[PDB]
DNA sequence: CATGACCAGAGAGAA
DNA sequence: TTCTCTCTGGTCATGAGCCTCTCGAT
RNA sequence: AUCGAGAGG
């Protein structure tokens, strides 16, 4: 139904992706101090939107809790180590 | 505390506007061609200097 | 990144994390920070062998 | 599709950035020396200097690129018909021309086509390669980034098995042929 | 209501869909399925035929359509029978099916033939598990 | 620096200029070859002032170079110095005049 | 060569999204260099959006 | 510079000096064609170049989503619909001036204040 | 991978 | 003409952290 | 043994 599209790296040269659908909301102050700081997009001619930014990660780092709060080599380290953790690898 | 983080983010803002000014000045062909470096080099040096100053 | 317009020499466009680890990095800050951390890891991984050979 | 052999065509711009007599030559798969581009072009049937430049330069108002091309027009001024262009070829006489004719459609730009009679497509494509070469040499386009992911390919299970299967299936085929020859009468 | 724009929460709905349809190894299965369905035949037909000549005639042998079975095993002093994964693991067997090609021999102016066994990627289309149920799998000693 | 001539930037800048290598290519904008066959009257209107002030006391092909104001300011370089160095290179094997 | 590439590009994209062009085929219109590149390759990494 | 080719051969012409009348002619060297020169300029060699700083302006440019939009008005028509970009020259000492393209009248203007060329 | 000496060539001065 | 002189691309060629483990085909 | 692969500080 043409609501979603496959883009490869060559093709993403010609596009402009939003990060969250909220980027498409119009604007025209009073903010939570504790939240992180997001620069306004200052771009309007969007053609696509990310499904979800967290989808940039692999299977391993998708286990890391709050990886947006740690220095990146630690995320690489945990990615290497979680493959060394024990658990039920198969129910059979 | 909230006062200190207010000051921290106002500092980040002032650095952002410093670099905005640097860039508009570069875009008007109004940089000084100080000896030994391109205009773009002077610009990059100034912006990186500003942002590192902000972080510190 | 394809989320930026062309010719954008902004702080945030070219890899300035204005957020702290406490508050949290945005996706673009996350990816740029990852870009830097990888360079760190590779510098580690080969400096090790180069200094081993130097010491030898 | 077919034998996935890889040919490599180089178009080299001779001469340092401050040197003059800056010529362009091409490397072709079975000839020792680089041969100048206009000689290829005329061997592909594009004889006049203007037609050649039209194949390379897609704007007549680009005097810079045409000025860069002038030394190539001077380089192959000696060769001004198609047949003599085909003759200029490094072999150990008529067979020389035939070897060149074959190479041009066989090993030169094999991905365009390997069937005969499409010298025009290969001439235009060679010109396109030359155009982007000169675009880079005029500090108009930047060096090509070899680490763009889009220019990268991931051979998965399918392709790997296919590459292995082609090799061994032809070994089985050669064995079949040898058993056939051995049995001339039984 | 129905046409209102989505929010960031709604994104996960789509994500769920994406995985319901593909799982987590889609690259492997799509590559192998494409190989089996199309690429195999192509390579069988590439340069296949061979011709030998004599004084009078010429004899030609040409391979045609390929057929790939479901995984089986040939038991020494025994029948060939359907090989399922767990058996192939426990018995140090190779979970692979058979290649049969329609080869003809023409002469101037044979039926299906065996040519070998291709290892099958589990959960590909020629794998028994591709159409299996959760209960089917448990009955097959295969973790779901 | 020479002992005692430290802390005067101007001496230092004079050493910088004396020491940093300079080519013609550094200051040249464009290089042209014209057909200008009557020496006393050029076909380039701009140059008439030039050929006009050559009233004191070859080959019809003209080589004409244009030089960069800013590059000439970044070095302490005169049109006279450039021209004298060209004339010294070629030993009256080539006739040189220049703008002011 | 193609003149009026905007029309052709709209047609191609609507075909791919309809399904009439394989959704894994990629299509890039480089406007400022007057190029259109289509890839039906095997082995290039893509992601949904 | 401009360049000229013989009308019969479509081969490029070579300059010749008519020494008698001090004329500039352009000769073909595949045949005997010759013709008057239309400019005294034979060779131009730019080292500081501006050619190709505006490269890539086509009427379709306004539909490049990749390109950013300024709030400036057109000097000609005063539409505030414009695309902009830095110089397309990939020399590393290139002025960081931004060229604007009006999306209403296809007119290129510039953020430069030190010069007003073309 | 990638940084680099050895000939072997050939252009190149002197008496 | 001889002779000594520079004097550079195709080469072939080197190593390339230490252990340490475990595994897995021939 | 040999070749290779993964991993650890
Ligand atoms: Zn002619
Ligand atoms: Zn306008």
């Amino acid at each position: 139904e043409g609501l979603v599209e496959y883009i490869d790296a060559e093709e993403e040269e010609s596009i402009l992706i939003a990060m969250q659908p909220e980027d498409l909301e119009p604007a025209e102050l009073d903010v939570d101090p504790a939240k992180r700081i997001r620069v306004s997009h200052h771009a309007t001619t969007f053609t696509h939107c990310e499904i979800h930014p967290s989808m940039i990660l692999g299977v391993a780092a998708s286990i890391i809790p709050f990886p947006d709060h740690n220095q990146s080599p630690r995320n690489t380290y945990q990615s290497a180590m979680g493959k060394q953790a024990m658990g039920v690898f198969l129910t059979n | 505390d909230g006062p200190t983080m207010r000051e921290i983010t106002e500092t980040i803002a002032e650095a952002k506007k410093k670099v905005l000014d640097v860039t508009k000045e570069a875009q008007a062909n109004l940089l000084t061609a100080k000896h030994g470096m391109t205009l773009r080099e002077s610009f990059e040096d100034n912006v990186v200097r500003f942002l590192n100053e902000a972080r510190d | 990144l394809p989320h930026f317009s062309k010719d954008d020499y902004s702080p945030e466009s070219k890899g300035f994390v204005e957020n702290s680890y406490l508050r949290g990095l945005t996706p673009q800050e996350f990816f740029f920070h990852a870009m830097g951390g990888r360079e760190g890891l590779i510098d580690t991984a080969v400096k090790t062998a180069e200094t081993g050979y130097i010491q030898r | 599709k077919g034998s996935r052999f890889i040919s490599t065509l180089q178009v080299k711009l001779y001469g340092r950035e401050g040197s003059s007599a800056r010529t362009i030559k091409a490397t072709l798969p079975y000839i020792k020396q680089d041969i100048p581009i206009v000689i290829i072009f005329r061997a592909l049937g594009i004889i006049p200097d203007g037609e050649i430049l039209e194949h390379i330069c897609y704007d007549v108002n680009d005097w810079q690129m045409l000025e860069m091309l002038k030394p190539c027009v001077e380089d192959g001024f000696v060769i001004q018909d198609r047949e003599t262009a085909l003759d200029f070829i490094g072999r150990r006489k008529e067979k020389r021309i035939q070897y060149a004719k074959d190479i041009l459609q066989k090993e030169f730009l094999p991905h365009i086509t390997q069937l005969e009679g499409f010298e025009s497509r290969k001439a235009f494509f060679l010109g396109y390669m030359i155009n982007r070469l000169l675009l880079c040499a005029l500090d108009r386009k930047d060096q090509d980034d070899r680490d763009h992911f889009g220019k990268k390919r991931l051979d998965l299970a399918g392709p790997l098995l296919a590459q292995l299967f082609k090799t061994l299936f032809k070994k089985l085929t050669k064995d079949i042929f040898r058993y056939m020859q051995r049995t001339v009468e039984e | 209501d129905e046409s209102a724009p989505i929010t960031a929460e709604d994104s996960w709905a789509v994500i769920s869909a994406f995985f319901r349809e593909k799982g987590l190894v889609s690259q492997q299965l799509d590559s192998f399925n494409q190989f089996v369905d199309y690429t195999l035949q192509d390579i069988i037909c590439e340069d296949s035929t061979l011709i030998l000549e004599q004084l009078a005639r010429k004899y030609e042998i040409s391979f045609g359509k390929i057929y790939v079975t479901k995984p089986m095993v040939n038991e020494s002093d025994g029948v060939t029978h359907a090989l399922y994964p767990q058996e192939a693991r426990l018995r140090n067997l190779t979970y692979s099916s058979g290649l049969f090609v329609d080869v003809k021999k023409r002469t101037y102016e044979s039926g299906k033939v065996f040519i070998g066994r291709l290892p099958i990627m589990l959960r590909s289309k020629n794998c028994y598990l591709s159409e299996a149920t959760e209960s089917d799998l448990y009955k097959l000693k295969e973790c779901p | 620096l020479e002992p005692g001539h430290a802390a005067d930037q101007e001496q230092a800048k004079l050493i910088r200029s004396a020491i940093e290598h300079t080519t013609l290519k550094s200051v040249t904008i464009a290089s042209e070859i014209y057909y200008d066959p009557d020496p006393r009257s050029t076909v380039i209107p701009e140059d008439e002032e030039i050929i006009q002030l050559h009233f004191s006391l070859q080959s019809p092909w003209l080589l004409r170079l244009e030089l960069d104001r800013a590059a000439m300011n970044d070095k302490d370089l005169t049109m006279g110095q450039v021209g004298e160095r060209i004339k010294q290179t070629f030993k009256n094997d080539l006739f040189v005049i220049w703008s002011e | 060569v193609h003149r009026n590439p905007a029309r052709l590009m709209e047609t191609l994209r609507t075909l791919r999204r309809k399904g009439d062009i394989n959704p894994e085929v990629s299509m890039i219109r480089d406007i400022r260099e007057k190029e259109l590149k289509i890839f039906t390759d095997a082995g290039r990494v893509y992601r949904p959006l | 510079t401009t360049f000229r080719f013989c009308r019969d051969c479509n081969n490029m012409l070579y300059p010749r000096e008519d020494k008698e009348n001090n004329r500039l002619l352009f000769e073909c060297r595949t045949c005997s064609y010759v013709e008057e020169a239309g400019s005294p300029l034979v060779y131009r060699h730019e080292l500081i170049t501006n050619i190709g700083e505006t490269a890539g302006v086509v009427q379709d440019i306004g539909s490049d989503p990749t390109l950013p939009r300024s709030d400036r008005e057109c000097p000609k028509c005063h539409s505030r619909e414009n695309v902009f970009f830095q110089s397309q020259q990939r020399r590393k000492d290139t002025s960081m001036v931004l060229f604007f393209v009006c999306l209403s009248c296809s007119h290129i203007f510039t953020s430069d204040q030190k010069n007003k060329r073309t």
